[PDB]
RNA sequence: UAAACGCUGAAAGCAUCUAAGUGUGAAGCCCACCUCAAGAUGAGAUUUCCCAUUUCUUUAAGAAAGUAAGACCCCUGAGAG
RNA sequence: CACCUCGAUGUCGGCUCGUCGCAUCCUGGGGCUGUAGUCGGUCCCAAGGGUUGGGCUGUUCGCCCAUUAAAGCGGCACGCGAGCUGGGUUCAGAACGUCGUGAGACAGUUCGGUCCCUAUCCGUCGCGGGCGUUGGAAAUUUGAGAGGAGCUGUCCUUAGUA
């Protein structure tokens, strides 16, 4: 039981290439770099990575899970890239998308106007339902926490912009 | 006899040393750098006579603040109005004003005195690792065994 | 966007729709680039403009020196301006009033007309003391401050001399603009006695 | 005489306390007025007497 | 957010926590329960 | 940046706003706006002007005495006092 | 308690002038809610600014009237009398109730009752002279640093929409 040891695999034709820090990932949704760690070792085979810490102090286990995960959201980015859904509910919240920029009409006065970055794409598959898409998983979770904290869900009639699926207590307002 | 040897003004020496900052502890560059400035290295010291040698620091930009110095060492200063205390972060002396930084930790070290006064003017501070001085043909002082 | 100029005085206009305003009248005889700074000669960016002709008698050797540049008469005031385009300007330009449009929004400084020794009650807007009711208080400048500092803290403010200030005022108004004349009326009023320098700069504000 | 016997051990590769106690292990009464004089004065006999003091601690 | 010296677990849903060098309790099931030492 | 809210993320297979990494966030903090300001003895910077004179001592960063550029005395005054 | 002051440290309230603390009255940000909305309650961050005009009373306080976004709480010799006032405390006069055989007194009231000083030093607000700034001059300047400013209502629209 632990991230740190447990193996990475790389997926169809995903490469990796190495130097002293600064780790990159390459493949077919696009290219990633991280400065890793300079103590947690890693060790390539053909298609499996492997991450090694010097000894077993609390710093060592922490940095060394840290940066396992880091290296596999790396590579499951590359290859297949992570999406945020979000599914806005209310009487006449709609959303739109021309481009990069997402136009959302949510209650307010005025138009709510997002700009994605090169990195990340808005789906839009209705105009209720928003799929923020992209291969950097910090990217595309924060991008998805923007959209939902524009105007995030509210418990007496749901309201409001919510993560596709998860749960929103909601109280019983008279 | 009264015989204990005075210097005097002009007489000796005052050579240039060049210190390079990178990664140095700011109170521990400042403190070696002190004794330079007063003199303290050289056999001729005289504690009412001004004998130290000039100083060069480099790189200023890049000492070191060990612990939560750069975020929570907080410089005061009082201009003298009512309500007019101001302050500014370590750390933010180091980004913008390095020159600053050195400089009020070795006038702290410093003795409060005119020779304590005219011994800081020998000092020159820069951050970067280029300076204007070569002129003055300053020699390396390394420090990695004095700190 | 940015002229010297006289503050010839103070009057009114009736612009359209009848409303009647009250505007200052400047004039600005064309203003001459002396010098131009650049930050390679001088660290920043700004233009050096001379105004007023000046009668030769009146000026140094220095003086016509430096104004030989320009191959201009000497100037009674000179003043950098600052935050333009240098590309469009040279030693010996000219600036005229037509660089302002009617309608322009502009900020004026001047020197403020000087009051010589006042009183805390003038100079300050303090308040007086009641003047009966057995009171020999009337036009003091109060108390001094607490007793435990043994002192008096700074910026308690006293009687002395007042006006001659350099103040800005933001936000006017170019009501019109008269070339032939050289003259300038900016709605409102503006600092500085009659016959003193102004500077008309595009308002920073906007 | 003490700062001044400093610097010049410190720029023969010694501190002042280990001077000292060099100087004592070796027996050489020579006091902080002279030591301080040969410094300033003496660089070379203040060396040698820096040498026999190094010795003497090795020892 | 209940601020207060003693911050405890209220029912079995409650997590402490340490963020920033302060003691903080997180509830997923009860919003009250939230709570920071201060 | 505060409180607060996060994103990613392990220690601790989970969970987790934090340890690393990264972001939002207040009439507040630094700017921004206005004024003073190089006696800032750290005395800054640019443009322009004058020109290397004479006598005596001593190699003196010497002394004094005509001046140059310029300033002032004095006199007429106010927009200044 | 009795440590400075009895060869004197002026004692309430008010006025003039403010300055500071935040345990925040309004404004700003946020969490929780027995938060539907409008209102709120509580807590957290926040001292930038603002935080009233009267009737009564010497009053502080307090009550009341009418407003305000709010009408904060405190320190500074319960700040500030060589800055002001002197209504009260409190001198000498006189009177009431009361006490005393009495002179007188308060376990109490009421009317009337001298508020001195030309600023030496520091400090504070303004203004000059000298010298310095390394040849002598005339202008224009960067900004180390410093000060000022910092408040807020109502209405219309979004929309009688959520
Ligand atoms: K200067
Ligand atoms: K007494
Ligand atoms: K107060
Ligand atoms: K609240
Ligand atoms: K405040
Ligand atoms: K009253
Ligand atoms: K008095
Ligand atoms: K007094
Ligand atoms: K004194
Ligand atoms: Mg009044
Ligand atoms: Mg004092
Ligand atoms: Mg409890
Ligand atoms: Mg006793
Ligand atoms: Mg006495
Ligand atoms: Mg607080
Ligand atoms: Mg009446
Ligand atoms: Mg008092
Ligand atoms: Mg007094
Ligand atoms: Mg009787
Ligand atoms: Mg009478
Ligand atoms: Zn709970």
């Amino acid at each position: 039981s632990r991230i740190g040891n447990k193996v990475v695999v790389l997926p169809a034709g995903v490469e990796i290439k190495q130097d002293g820090n600064n780790i990159t990932v390459k493949g077919p949704k696009g290219e990633l770099t991280r400065e890793f760690s300079s103590d947690i070792k890693m060790n390539i085979e053909g298609n499996e990575v492997t991450f090694i810490r010097p000894n077993d102090s609390k710093e060592m286990k922490t940095i060394h899970g840290t940066t396992r995960a880091n290296f596999n959201n790396m590579v499951v980015g590359v290859s297949e890239g992570f999406q945020k859904a979000l599914e806005l509910i209310g009487v006449g919240y709609r959303a739109q998308v021309q481009g990069n920029k997402l136009t959302l009409n949510v209650g307010y006065s005025h138009p709510v106007e997002m700009t994605a970055p090169e990195g990340v794409t808005f789906e839009v598959p209705a105009n209720t339902q928003v799929i923020v898409k992209g291969i950097n998983k910090e990217v595309v979770g924060e991008l998805a926490a923007n959209i939902r904290g524009v105007r995030p869900p509210e418990p007496y009639k749901g309201k409001g912009i919510r993560y596709v699926g998860e749960f929103v207590r909601r109280k019983e307002g008279k | 006899m009264r015989t204990t040897y005075m210097a005097k003004a002009g007489e000796v020496e005052r050579k240039w040393y060049v210190v390079d900052a990178t990664d140095v502890p700011l109170g521990r560059l400042s403190a070696v750098v002190a004794s330079v400035l007063r003199g303290k290295n050289k056999p001729t010291f005289t504690p009412h006579v001004d004998t130290g040698d000039f100083v060069i620091v480099i790189n200023a930009d890049k000492v070191k603040l060990t612990g939560k110095k750069a975020t929570d060492k907080i410089y005061y200063r009082h201009s003298m109005y009512p309500g007019g205390l101001k302050s500014v972060t370590a750390g933010e002396l180091r980004d913008k004003n390095s020159r600053r930084l050195i400089e009020t930790s070795v006038k702290g070290m410093l003795p409060k005195n005119t020779l304590g006064r005219k011994q800081f003017t020998k000092l020159n501070v820069y951050g970067g690792a280029e300076h204007p001085h070569a002129a003055q043909q300053p020699e390396v002082l390394d420090i990695t065994n004095l700190i | 966007k940015g002229i010297l100029g006289k503050k010839v005085g103070m009057t009114q206009i009736f612009t359209e729709s009848g409303e009647l305003i009250p505007v200052t009248v400047v004039e600005a005889t064309p203003n001459v680039v002396l010098q131009v700074k650049t930050v390679e000669t001088d660290g920043y960016e700004a233009i050096q403009v001379g105004y007023q002709d000046k009668r030769e008698v009146l000026s140094n050797k220095p003086a016509k020196g430096h104004v030989a540049k320009a191959n201009t008469a000497p100037k009674r005031f000179i003043k950098e301006f600052k935050n333009v385009e240098l590309g469009e300007y040279e030693v010996g330009k000219e600036i005229k009033v037509d660089v302002f449009q009617a309608g322009d929004v502009v900020d004026v400084t001047g020197t403020t007309k000087g009051k010589g020794f006042q009183g805390a009650i003038k100079r300050h807007g303090q308040s007086r003391g009641p003047m009966s009711h057995g009171s020999r208080y009337h036009r003091r400048p109060g108390s001094m401050g607490p007793v435990a500092p043994n002192r008096v803290f700074k910026n308690k403010r006293l009687a002395g001399r007042m006006g001659g200030d350099r103040v800005t005022i933001q936000n006017l108004e170019v009501v019109k603009v008269d070339v032939e004349r050289n003259v300038i009326l900016i709605k409102g009023n503006i600092p500085g006695a009659k016959k003193s320098l102004i500077t008309i700069k595009s308002a920073v504000k906007a | 005489w003490i700062a001044r016997i400093n610097a010049a051990a410190r720029m023969n590769g010694l501190s002042y306390s280990k001077l000292m106690h060099g100087l004592k292990l070796a027996e050489i009464d020579i006091n902080r007025k002279m030591l301080a004089d040969l410094a300033v004065n003496d660089a070379a006999a203040f060396t040698a007497l820096a040498e026999q003091a190094k010795d003497a601690l090795s020892k | 957010m209940k601020v207060r010296p003693s911050v405890k677990p209220m029912c079995e849903h409650c997590k402490v926590i340490r963020r920033k060098g302060r003691v903080m309790v997180i509830c997923p099931a009860n919003p009250k329960h939230k709570q920071r030492q201060g």
